[PDB]
Formats: structure tokens, C-alpha cells, sequence
């Protein structure tokens, strides 16, 4: 239904937001010397 | 004292209950149930004095466990194997 | 990558190459697959710079004798013995850490 | 254990065939009481939603049963 | 095949006979053995048996109206045996106090 | 997480023959879907070999009961040896009743689906690729990790894994260039390029993408709503001789 | 007790015939003056079967297996421990299936009746929903520890037999099983020491027919079947179950097309004996032609072995050899299609075992085209 | 080969493959009665329980 | 006597630790 599609879109957006933080912190950890 | 049931006795009783319906209970509740089982043994002894059939039936009717001797041997049949209830129905 | 039956002499020499890079000698310092010191868990991390960006590959191993197990797979021709690096062969064993520029750094 | 063991314990506390049957019925009533108390405690715990049932639910159920009866 | 052609070249009666046999063997079992083993009311077999046929016809039809109450004490030990028979139940009843309610599933039903 | 059970077909069958007579055995309504699209094997052009026919229906009335939900998705060709296969998810009686009904109808017999390394890795390529409404292909990337379970005596090395951050995945494909098969030219060789292990020769247990799919040889697991079309096509070629 | 002791030695040396077993168990159940423990010992040790027990002997045991109730005024009294031991000896050694299940619900018999009800039930018609209701009733009703494990076994046996019903897992979810009884009920008492005496008695008495060593193989067949589940008329080809019953409806028998179910390998005769005739049935139901489904199945399964799509290459090789022996018009296509060198590259070993078993049987058919094709193969 | 030819001829010689409700009801009644008699005889511990059809 | 802990509680503590680490990292930022 429409609610299910909205839930799927919300889940995809949440997954993308979660992965963005991981990518950013990976870049930061790359920049660190230790 | 000696009368209150140990952990394994309550485990077997709840195994019978699980056979009736799957129910989950934790460990420390067994010790709490043992203490309250001593208390409830005192409760039942004061509830049921010298053992008479009519006296016990009236006490269990008042306690709400049963409604009549019909429920008496019905619960007996539920909680026990066949031969003991053949004996009970001969007695009751 | 692409593949004939090997000569028994060639077969013997091919089996000797695997033992040299995992045991250090043809006879072995120390069945034959058991290493000098068995280890349980070692996890490497390989970082290389390609086209002005870092490529990271993380390898985690688990078992009874990690470097003994890799030796057997090289005997079954599953892993090329020429291209395995030093750290995968058993060098500075029992230490897991990041590798860069051919240099091994222990985990902090 | 068995209801026979409960009847034996109850006759030990008290101290023929009809007496043994009365002990069996009393042990069945004790089993019903314990089952009701445990069911009440578990219903309270599930209403709360605890990961594990805790003794205060048991105490509340037992005290409620004692006061009601 | 050759024997079948030899047959070619050359049921309902037993079902009715079985129905009469099973019905007769049923009533004989109740009157001959079941009622005397019931030994209710000083073995008044004639009065005890009459309820047995009615309870049987209700059981043959798989009626769900059987109950501990609303029945004579004579029928109770037969019905109590049915409770101990481990063939019929659902739970203890609530609308009628003091009675564990029954359920019977039809034998003719096949999945 | 929805687990998909795969299964093949011996000879091409007709399924829309009797949707009226497929229901009285089951006692509820079942709908029909007729659908066919383009599957470009090569972006420059496509022959008649990609002509695919797909069927889809379900066996349910209750949308609230998400657990008791199953779908039978069909797809395949008619000119090569094996015409088509089928897939389904969930455990229920509805997942087989129709299955007997065409057990004794067409004479086609079933067989479990086998996957090995030559096929297992290439499935993730079809999983990550995306298509828009304007027929433009862009790739949504995922941090893939691999599971390896080598058989050995003494259990010296019983299980080991390789993990790749997919920003490094980005750095690998760009170095190779614009490729339609990223795992042919950026990922799989690079593991052999550095560590010297052949992924394909070694026994591979699972290929896991970051929250999109879950690939194992016994069965494929995906959290999506329904499976895509490139996945089914590559499965079809793989099981083809 | 002196006479009973003499009886034990006499029964041990000379065994016990089927009429003797039912006469002794009737007398043992008739009187309760003797001790209960020695009554158990009589059934366990003094009783010695010859071959397999007859139906009347089983029926007499069924009479004594009934648990004592309030309806025991005219019946002969029997201890529950004797009843449990009476059925325990039965483990050692359609209507019958229903009899056992009605006896299984008793607390002291559920651990020993369970193998018996499985043995007598071999057809889906014996599986009925109301039987499953009684099974789950005995499972849920407390005080019966051995019931839920035994209930699951009978539930699985009935579900696998019918093959088309509602899932029985809901009837196992509502019941509590520790699975320790299920493992115990799955296992059957071997009684190896008892087996030698059983062998000698069956070799001795009474008619030297229906040997229990064959029944022991059937018991092993019963044992294997129990373990796997725990862990005129117009009918189809498989709706029949007896060979004689198949002959009558043969002019009216229609064959559904489930090919490998024909090929892939007691009150009513087992299915295994029929499937040997089932292969010949299709060979005679349909004339030898390219349109025959089993013939196409042989070609398809052969290609699976060459491409290694099948789980093991040699599973169907013996089956293909037997089928492809005949049908000269279709034995050529087995060779003509697979005599090309392209199949040799895929697997040379599989080609050898199929080539050697067919060429001696095959006849020349093609006047030309076939010498050169084979010469190419050499 | 000749056996198959003869058997094909014999098969061709044969025809091609293809109160009743009261009788079905009587059979169902017999099934119910036999089931219930067996059950009750087992419950009461009867000494003459036999196969009922 | 009584147990006062849960798998739900410890995860909240870990989340709060991560949040305060992010906060102290962001404190040094100019914007």
C-alpha cells in the first residue's frame, strides 16, 4: 500500500544517513596519524 | 521448613503447567515461591483442619479453586494419570 | 590462472617452494603442515594509494593454525605461491596491524 | 515430583484409602493455587514488559491471594 | 490380462450387513458389559442402560451438547470415563460453573 | 529479510491456461500478471535472445498477515535448452498445492538450483546496478564482504573473511575506468592482485552487500519488496549449459 | 512358585507358540493373586515370540492393555505396570491403527504404543483430523510426561503419510515438548540378547513362515521410517496399493505424469513392490515413441549427469541402463546424440559406463550415416 | 520384443482407461460406530475387543 | 534480591557516550 511504500522510502533514507556517518568517520580516521 | 517445595519441585509443577500451556518463569521466583509456599502451607492448614471429605470440599469451594465435587475430580483428572482418578471416582 | 600432468620431479620442486615460504627451509625448522607456533586469530589491514586515494582491504582469519592452513591451500594450487606477501606467509606472526608502503605497523 | 509427593508432604505435615484420596485432592488444590499465583505474577510482568520476572510481582500476587481468601 | 479376458468372456449388501452388525454389537457391549461395570444404583441395569443408548446416538451424531450438568448422576460415570478416556475435551467451562466443557470431532471427517 | 527458494523448469509450459480451474481446488481467488520487457545484455544493442516472458501471482486475502505471504515469480526463454526457472519465498501449503497441480499437468520435473563461484560473485553485479525511467544506468554501491569456509584437516583454517569499504570500491572502478562489470575489473582481480588468492578457486560461502542483499549458495536472501530482472536473467544463463 | 519356575525353564527352552502366548497372557491377566513384579517378568522374559504374532494374539493383548477404570466390575484386573510391560514386549517383537491410537492416550502405554501405531498405518486414508485432535489432547493434558514427545512422532507420521493437510506445527507449538521423550520414542529397543532366542524360536515354531528375521528387516524399515520423520474403479497409478487390486481396475486405470517418482526408489502391501511394476506399466500403457514422458526424462537426466547439475552423477545411471535396454528406435538416440566427442570432453568417465552397457544391446538401424559417425568417434 | 508386441495387442483388446449416496452414508456410519466401539472398549478395558469393520 | 540492569539500558549508555564524544569533538570546531 501507500503506507508500505512510504515506510520503504523512510528505511532507505535512514540507511543512507547511517552509511554517510560511517564514510565520514572513515575519512577522518584516515586523516589521523595514530 | 521441610514442607515448602524445593526448586526442582516447582520446576516439575511448571513443567505440568507448560504441558497445559507454555509459560516462562525465572529462577529467583522459585525461592520466593518456596517462602510463600511455606506461608501458603500455613494458610491451607488453617484453611483445612482435620481431614474430612465435606470439610475439604467446602474449603476448596470457598477458596475458589473448585465449584463442587464435580470440579474436584475434574481437576484431579486434569492433573494426574488415569488409575488414580479411577480410584478417586470410586471414592467420589 | 589458466591450465597436462606435471613431472614427479617438477611436482616435488613445486611442493618444496610452498614449504620454503611458510617454514623457512626445505626440511622445515619444526604432520608437515604444523608450523613452529600455532596462532588462533590474526586480522590484517592493507592500505594502498591508487590515483590519489586510499584503497583499504581488511582480512580476518580464524582457526587453529592460520599459517599452517594457508600452506595446505597453496599445495592444492588454490593460492598462487609467488604473489603471497610476507605478512601472509607468517612473517611477524601473532601481530595484527595496518600495512602501508610495504611496512608493517602493529595495532595500537 | 508428582501430586503423590505433594500429598505425602501434606500428610507428613498433618501428622487409609480415603485419607490418601483426601490428601491427593488437597495437593491438587495446592497445585491450582500455585498455578493461579504464577499466572497472575506472569501476567503482571508481561503487562510491565520486563525481560525477566522479579520477586515483587510474586509477592504482590501472593499477598493479593492471601487477602482475597 | 488373459485371466481378465477369461473373466470378461465368462458391495452394497455387506455395508448394510456391517451396519446391522456394528449396531447390534454396540448395544450388546453396553448392556452386556458396560452397564454392569457401571454398577450404579445397586446395578439397576435397565434404568442405567436406557440413558446409554441416547448418549450413544448423540455421540454417533457427534453432538456437542454433552455436559456434566443437566444430566442424571447415573450418566456421570460413563461421561466421567469419557473425560478420562482422553478422546474429548477443550477446557474447563466458564458459562456453567463446576463443569469442564467437552468437544467431540467427527470421525467421518478426513483431511 | 525474505528468503528465496530457487527452482528450474524442464520444458516450456503455459500457465494462464485455466486460472478459473486453478481456484476451485484452492477455494480462493488468484490473479494473473502478463509482462515482458527489454533486458539489454549489451547497451549498444540487443538481439532477439533477450526476449523474456514473466508471470507473477499470489495466494492470499489477508494483507495484515505479512508473515503468511508468498509469491511465485516466473521468467525464462523458449529457444535455448532450459526454457525457464521459478522462485518463491515463505513456507506454507500454498507454496506447493499449485505445484502438484502442475506436477501432473505438464510432465515437467523439478530440481534444486546449484550455485558455484563462477556464478555467485556475478549476482551482486546485477543487484547493485540500477535503471531509471529514462533508460539511464547508474550504479548504487554497497560495502561488500565475502565469506570463505575452506575444508581442511585439523580445522587449521576453518573460516576467514575479506571486507572492502565501498568508497575504496569507488576508488577501484574509477582507476580501471567506466565498466559495466565492476567485479570483473576492479574488485576480484585486485584481491588476487595484492594478496595472491584466487577467489573463484577457493570455496566461497557467502557474498554480503551492505543492507541490500544476502547471497548464499543454498538460497538467496534479499530485503527488497520483489526481485529484479537482471538477477533472474543472469541466473538463467548460469544454469544454462 | 515351583510350578511357575518350571514353566519359565520350559518356556525358555521350547519357546512359546502363538496360541500358547495368548492363552498364557489371558490367564496372567485373569488372576491377580500372584505378585505384580513376577507378572511383569513373565511378559518380559518368559514370553518368547515365534516369527510375528498373529492378529488374534495382538487383539488379546489389546484386551489386557486397557487401563483399569471405574468400569472394572466384570473385567479382569491388570496392574498398569503389567500393562506397560505387556506393551514393552510388543516393542521387542487401518482398523488396527485406530485401535493403537485409542490405546496410546493412556499414560502408562504412550511410551510403547507409539511404535505400534506407526507400523500399522501406511496409507493416507488412515490419517484423520479427529485422530490428531486426540493426539494433541493427550499431549496438552498434564500428568502425561511421555505423551508430548510421542504425540509429535505420531503427528509427523500422519502428516508425512497424508501429504496434503494443514501444517501440524501449530499442534506442536501449543504443546510443550522437552524433546527427550521424542528422542526416546524415536529409538526402538533392539534387545540383541532377546534377538537370538527369537531367531531360534522362529526357526522352530510354529509353521516356519513369515519369519521375524524378515520382520526384523521390516522393523529396521520401521526404525528408519520413524527416525526420518522425527528428525472397475477409476484411480490413478499410485492410488492403488495392492498388486491384485491393480489388476481389476487396469482397463480403467489412468496414469498421471510424475516420472521420477516412478523411478526414484503390514496390513497393505508396501509401495516398493509396486514401483518395480510401475516402470513396466508405463512401458505397456504407452507404446514406445519419442513422445513418451519417461523416455524424455531419461534423456534429460542423462544431460544433468554430463553437466554435473545432479547432486551425484551415478544416482540415476543404473535406472537409465535398465530403461534404455529396450526401444531400438529410441536406444539409438541415447547413442547417436551422446556419441559426439563434445560430451567426452565434459566427462570421460560418465560416458564410459553408459557406452559399455548399451552398445552390445543396440541394433543397426541407419543404412548410412552411422558407420562414419562412429568411425569419427574411434 | 515379441512379448511387448503381444502385450500391446492385449492392452488394445481391453477398454480404454477413464442409493449410492445412501451407501456412502452407511459406510461413514459404520466407520464412526466401529471407531467409537473400539475407543469405548479400550477405555473400559474390555476383554473381547476385536477388529470392527 | 533484585536485578536492576537490562540490555536496553546499556545500549542507551553507549549511544550517549557516542553522542557526547561527537559533542566534545564539535566543541573545538570554529563553526
Amino acid at each position: 500500500e501507500w503506507k508500505k511504500q512510504r515506510k520503504d522510502s523512510h528505511k532507505e533514507v535512514e540507511r543512507r544517513r547511517r552509511e554517510n556517518i560511517n564514510t565520514a568517520i572513515n575519512v577522518l580516521s584516515d586523516l589521523l596519524p595514530v | 521448613s521441610i514442607k515448602p517445595l524445593q526448586i526442582m519441585d516447582l520446576k516439575h509443577l511448571t513443567r505440568q503447567f507448560l504441558n497445559e500451556n507454555r509459560i516462562i518463569l525465572p529462577k529467583q521466583t522459585w525461592s520466593t515461591i518456596q517462602e510463600e509456599s511455606l506461608n501458603i502451607m500455613d494458610f491451607l492448614k488453617q484453611k483445612i483442619g482435620t481431614l474430612q471429605k465435606q470439610e475439604l470440599v467446602d474449603s476448596f469451594i470457598d477458596m475458589g479453586i473448585i465449584n463442587n465435587v464435580d470440579d474436584m475430580f475434574e481437576l484431579a483428572h486434569e492433573l494426574l494419570p488415569l488409575e488414580l482418578q479411577s480410584r478417586i471416582e470410586s471414592y467420589l | 590462472l589458466n591450465d597436462g600432468k606435471e613431472e614427479p620431479e617438477i611436482r616435488r620442486l613445486r611442493l618444496e617452494k610452498n614449504m620454503i615460504k611458510f617454514k623457512g627451509s626445505a626440511n622445515g625448522v619444526m604432520s608437515r603442515y604444523s608450523s613452529l607456533v600455532p596462532i588462533e586469530k590474526v586480522g590484517f589491514t592493507l592500505k594502498n594509494e591508487i590515483n590519489s586515494r586510499i584503497i583499504t582491504i581488511k582480512l580476518k582469519f580464524n582457526g587453529n593454525d592460520i599459517f599452517g592452513g594457508l600452506h595446505e591451500l597453496c599445495d592444492k594450487n588454490l593460492i598462487n605461491i609467488d604473489k603471497v606477501p610476507g605478512w601472509l606467509a607468517g612473517e611477524n606472526g601473532s601481530f595484527s596491524g595496518t600495512i602501508m608502503n610495504g611496512d608493517f605497523q602493529r595495532e595500537q | 515430583m508428582d501430586t503423590e509427593a505433594l500429598a505425602n508432604y501434606l500428610l507428613r505435615q498433618l501428622s487409609s484409602s480415603q485419607e490418601y484420596n483426601k490428601k491427593l485432592l488437597l495437593a491438587c488444590g495446592f497445585q491450582a493455587i500455585l498455578r493461579k499465583i504464577l499466572l497472575d505474577a506472569r501476567t503482571r510482568a508481561t503487562a510491565e514488559g520486563l525481560r525477566e520476572v522479579y520477586p515483587y510481582h510474586i509477592e504482590a500476587a501472593t499477598q493479593a491471594f492471601l487477602d482475597s481468601q | 490380462l488373459q485371466h481378465q479376458m477369461t473373466i470378461m468372456d465368462s458391495h452394497i449388501r455387506t455395508r448394510k450387513a456391517r451396519n446391522k452388525e456394528l449396531w447390534d454389537s454396540l448395544a450388546d457391549f453396553l448392556k452386556g458389559y458396560l452397564v454392569p461395570n457401571l454398577d450404579d444404583n445397586d446395578e439397576s441395569i435397565d434404568s442405567l442402560t436406557n440413558e446409554v443408548m441416547l448418549l450413544m446416538k448423540r455421540l454417533i451424531e457427534h453432538d456437542l451438547n454433552l455436559t456434566l450438568n443437566d444430566f442424571s448422576s447415573k450418566t456421570i460415570p460413563i461421561y466421567r470415563l469419557l473425560l478420562r478416556a482422553n478422546i474429548i475435551t477443550v477446557i474447563e467451562g466458564s458459562t456453567n460453573p463446576g463443569t469442564k466443557y467437552i468437544k467431540l470431532i467427527d470421525f467421518n471427517e478426513t483431511s | 529479510p525474505y528468503t528465496w527458494k530457487f527452482l528450474g523448469i524442464s520444458k516450456q509450459l503455459s500457465l494462464e491456461n485455466g486460472i478459473a480451474k486453478l481456484n476451485q481446488l484452492l477455494n480462493l481467488e488468484v490473479d494473473l500478471d502478463i509482462q515482458t520487457i527489454r533486458v539489454p545484455s549489451d547497451p549498444d544493442g540487443g538481439t532477439a535472445a533477450d526476449e523474456y516472458i514473466r508471470y507473477e501471482m499470489r495466494l492470499d486475502i489477508s494483507n495484515l498477515d505479512e508473515g503468511t505471504y508468498s509469491k511465485f515469480i516466473f521468467l525464462g526463454n523458449s529457444k535455448m535448452e532450459v526454457p525457464m526457472f521459478l522462485c518463491y519465498c515463505g513456507t506454507d501449503n500454498r507454496n506447493e498445492v499449485v505445484l502438484q497441480w502442475l506436477k501432473a499437468e505438464y510432465g515437467v520435473i523439478m530440481w534444486p538450483i546449484k550455485f558455484e563461484q563462477k556464478t555467485m560473485i556475478k549476482l551482486a553485479d546485477a543487484s547493485i546496478v540500477h535503471v531509471t525511467k529514462e533508460n539511464i544506468e547508474q550504479i548504487t554501491w554497497f560495502s561488500s564482504k565475502l565469506y570463505f569456509e575452506p575444508e581442511t584437516q585439523d580445522k587449521n583454517l576453518r573460516q576467514f573473511s575479506i571486507e572492502i569499504p565501498r568508497e575504496s570500491c569507488e576508488g577501484l572502478a574509477l582507476g580501471y575506468g567506466n565498466t559495466m562489470h565492476p567485479y570483473n575489473d576492479a574488485i576480484v582481480p585486485y584481491i588476487y592482485n595484492e594478496t595472491g588468492m584466487a577467489v573463484e578457486r577457493l570455496p566461497l560461502t557467502s557474498v554480503i552487500l551492505a543492507g541490500h542483499t544476502k547471497i548464499m549458495r543454498e538460497s538467496i536472501v534479499t530485503s527488497t519488496r520483489s526481485l529484479r530482472n537482471r538477477v533472474l536473467a543472469v541466473v538463467l544463463q548460469s544454469i544454462q549449459f | 512358585k515351583t510350578t511357575l519356575s518350571l514353566l519359565y525353564e520350559k518356556s525358555k527352552q521350547y519357546g512359546l507358540s502363538s496360541p500358547q502366548l495368548q492363552a498364557l497372557v489371558r490367564l496372567l491377566c485373569e488372576t491377580s493373586i500372584i505378585d505384580t513384579v513376577t507378572k511383569v517378568y513373565i511378559v518380559e522374559n518368559c514370553f518368547l515370540p515365534d516369527g510375528y504374532l498373529t492378529k488374534e494374539l495382538l487383539l488379546e493383548i489389546i484386551n489386557h492393555l486397557g487401563t483399569p477404570t471405574v468400569f472394572s466390575r466384570y473385567r479382569i484386573q491388570t496392574p498398569p505396570v503389567l500393562q506397560s510391560a505387556l506393551c514393552k514386549w510388543l516393542v521387542h517383537v487401518n482398523i488396527s491403527s485406530s485401535i493403537w491410537l485409542h490405546l496410546w492416550q493412556f499414560s502408562f502405554l504412550q511410551k510403547w504404543i507409539t511404535p505400534l501405531v506407526i507400523w500399522q498405518a501406511t496409507t493416507p486414508v488412515d490419517v484423520k483430523p479427529w485422530k490428531l485432535s486426540i493426539i494433541k489432547r493427550c499431549a496438552m493434558h498434564p500428568g502425561y510426561r511421555d505423551a508430548p514427545g510421542s504425540a509429535t512422532l505420531i503427528l509427523q507420521r500422519f502428516q508425512c503419510l497424508v501429504g496434503a493437510s494443514s501444517q501440524i506445527t501449530e499442534s506442536i507449538i501449543t504443546i510443550n515438548c522437552n524433546r527427550k521423550t521424542l528422542k526416546s520414542h524415536r529409538n526402538l529397543k533392539l534387545d540383541a540378547h532377546f534377538l537370538s532366542i527369537l531367531k531360534r524360536i522362529l526357526s522352530r515354531a510354529h509353521p516356519a513362515n513369515f519369519p521375524a528375521d524378515t520382520v526384523q528387516n521390516t522393523i529396521d524399515m520401521y526404525l528408519s521410517e520413524i527416525h526420518q520423520l522425527g528428525a472397475d474403479s477409476t484411480v490413478s497409478l499410485w492410488d492403488v496399493t495392492s498388486l491384485e487390486q491393480l489388476a481389476q481396475n487396469w482397463p480403467q486405470l489412468h496414469i498421471p505424469n510424475d516420472v521420477d517418482y516412478m523411478m526414484k526408489p503390514r496390513k497393505v502391501m508396501s509401495r516398493d513392490s509396486l514401483k518395480h511394476l510401475y516402470s513396466s506399466i508405463i512401458l505397456i500403457k504407452n507404446s514406445r515413441d519419442e513422445s513418451s514422458s519417461p523416455y524424455e526424462w531419461c534423456i534429460w537426466q542423462l544431460k544433468r549427469c554430463f553437466a554435473h547439475q545432479i547432486e551425484t552423477p551415478q544416482e540415476v545411471i543404473p535406472i537409465i541402463i535398465s530403461v534404455s535396454s529396450m526401444d531400438n528406435k529410441l536406444s539409438s538416440r541415447i547413442i547417436q546424440t551422446f556419441c559426439n566427442l563434445k560430451y567426452l570432453k565434459l566427462d570421460e568417465l560418465t560416458l564410459k559406463k553408459v557406452c559399455g552397457g548399451i552398445l552390445p544391446l543396440w541394433k543397426p538401424e541407419l543404412i548410412s550415416g552411422t558407420r562414419e559417425f562412429f568411425v569419427k568417434f574411434m | 520384443d515379441e512379448l511387448m508386441s503381444k502385450l500391446i495387442e492385449l492392452s488394445s483388446k481391453f477398454p480404454k482407461p477413464t442409493t449410492a449416496g445412501k451407501q456412502v452414508e452407511v459406510e461413514k456410519e459404520n466407520e464412526t460406530i466401529q471407531e467409537l466401539m473400539i475407543a469405548l472398549q479400550i477405555h473400559s478395558g474390555y476383554t473381547n475387543i476385536s477388529y470392527t469393520i
